């Protein structure tokens, strides 16, 4: 297991968080739940070297 | 079952009495504990009358059959606490406590609570969740109640114990968790706050 | 002189086994006192659990009798509590206590500091934040690890700020709210943003609150 990060660049929400997952696809599902749970809907981009997601 | 009042209020300098009732009291002995907040309970009265070594002389007890009474002659601000009576149960085998009495002491001017009822946020509702927020602030022990239309709700309720604010006044909060279907299936929702026999209500409805 | 100290895990997943140990300093377990355990659920009264003598004699609360076990141990001079099949009702502050017992009476004179155990099946989780649109504030809804910190417009706005204590819901997640009272005229000009930090999940978000 490894730890991934996300950057949030939404209208009223802006910040970062982490979770732990085995693949990036499972992490993508976890961050998608978080963003939806807080109302954020945007465009997703990924960087594998930093293991960081970011939605805008 | 040991019965004592939920709250007793005083002002500095006078005599304060807390009464604990129970059937098994005469054939047994009662005991009194004081609990400062966030601390372990402290025994303050032994064998229905005896004062332990270390408690101020102003702490006396009395017994009148099925009644024990803790008396504080000349109360001070260092005694605002919670007080628990204790005895044996109906079977004389296990120790039993009472409900507990929140003894308030300081007499800064009595404050009427201010209440604000908040609707569920739009962001929360798109996540298939509903949570009503009742906020009580600037009062000087409080009870809270929820009503759907004209019926009491006793499910999905969370209450927080009062906490002192920056301005020395107390404040408390309550939450009502619902599915969004229950939020739209009722005409309104009401928060009912009872403070020293004075009750203030707030109401919300879906937009 | 004679002191009591609790120890043990402060977290047990549901259906697990709560295990606590009270250590005795400045005195021997071999006294004629009964070593008991009492608990206080947050905001509730006191609840006796059971007692033990230095010989191993036991006496348990009947409503919990099936799933309790109090053992003594003179080699390390402590006595233990083991509560199995734990539910959410067992989230409480646990006090070991010394019990003076006569032929007809029993009472507690010496108490330990007390330790809190929280029965939750949960995982470090970034808190979801929702705006309470106006008095105004933010709602922090679902985070398991306890310490969460709330500031308002950085460390600038500190007049009339109240952050309420956290509450443990049915799901095992914590929730709290932080409110501020502001003038009903400063709505148009001032832009308000609430800052929430959760050190364990490593979350740091800012939410802007605007009446709709």
């Amino acid at each position: 297991v490894t730890t991934y990060k996300l950057v949030i660049n939404g209208k009223t929400l802006k910040g970062e968080t982490t979770t732990k997952a085995v693949d990036a696809e499972t992490a993508e599902k976890a961050f998608k739940q978080y963003a939806n749970d807080n109302g954020v809907d945007g465009v997703w981009t990924y960087d594998d070297a930093t293991k960081t997601f970011t939605v805008t | 079952e040991l019965t004592q009042p939920p709250s007793v209020s005083v002002s500095p300098g006078q005599t304060a009495r807390i009464t604990c009732s129970g059937d098994t009291l005469p054939k047994r002995s009662g005991y009194w504990y004081q609990q400062k907040p966030d601390q372990a309970p402290l025994l303050v009265i032994n064998k229905d009358t005896e004062r332990p070594s270390g408690i101020p002389e102003r702490f006396s007890g009395s017994k009148s059959g099925t009644t024990v009474t803790l008396t504080i002659s000349g109360v001070q601000a260092e005694d605002e606490a919670d007080y628990y009576c204790q005895s044996a149960d109906s079977s004389f085998t296990y120790p039993s406590f009472g409900g507990g009495t929140k003894l308030t002491v300081l007499g800064q001017p009595k404050a009427a609570p201010s209440v604000t009822l908040f609707p569920p946020s739009s962001e929360e509702l798109q996540a298939n969740k509903a949570t009503l927020v009742c906020l009580i602030s600037d009062f000087y022990a409080v009870t809270v109640a929820w009503k759907a239309d004209s019926s009491p709700v006793k499910a999905g309720v969370e209450t927080t114990t009062p906490s002192k604010q920056s301005n020395n006044k107390y404040a408390a909060s309550s939450y009502l968790s619902l599915t969004p279907e229950q939020w739209k299936s009722h005409r309104s929702y009401s928060c009912q706050v009872t403070h020293e026999g004075s009750t203030v209500e707030k109401t919300v409805a879906p937009t | 002189q004679v002191q009591l100290q609790e120890s043990g895990p402060g977290l047990v997943k549901p259906s697990g086994t709560l295990s606590l140990t009270c250590t005795v300093s400045g005195g021997f377990i071999s006294s004629r006192n009964w070593w008991s355990w009492v608990r206080q659920p947050p905001g509730k009264g006191l609840e006796w659990i059971g007692e033990v003598y230095h010989t191993g004699i036991t006496n348990y609360n009947p409503s919990l009798k099936s799933r309790v076990t109090i053992s003594v141990d003179k080699s390390k001079n402590q006595f233990s509590l083991k509560l199995s099949s734990v539910t959410a009702a067992d989230t409480a502050v646990y006090y070991c206590a010394r019990e003076v017992v006569g032929p007809t009476t029993g009472y507690f004179d010496l108490w330990g500091r007390g330790t809190l155990v929280t029965i939750s099946s949960a995982s470090t989780k970034g808190p979801s934040v929702f705006p309470l649109a106006p008095a105004l504030g933010c709602l922090v809804k679902d985070y398991f690890p306890e310490p969460v910190t709330v500031s308002w417009n950085s460390g600038a706005l500190t007049s009339g700020v109240h952050t309420f204590p956290a509450v443990l819901q049915s799901s095992g997640l914590y929730s709290l709210s932080s409110v501020v009272t502001v003038p009903s005229s400063s709505l148009g000009t001032q832009t308000y943003i609430c800052n929430v930090n959760h050190k364990p999940s490593n979350t740091k978000v800012d939410k802007k609150v605007e009446p709709k």
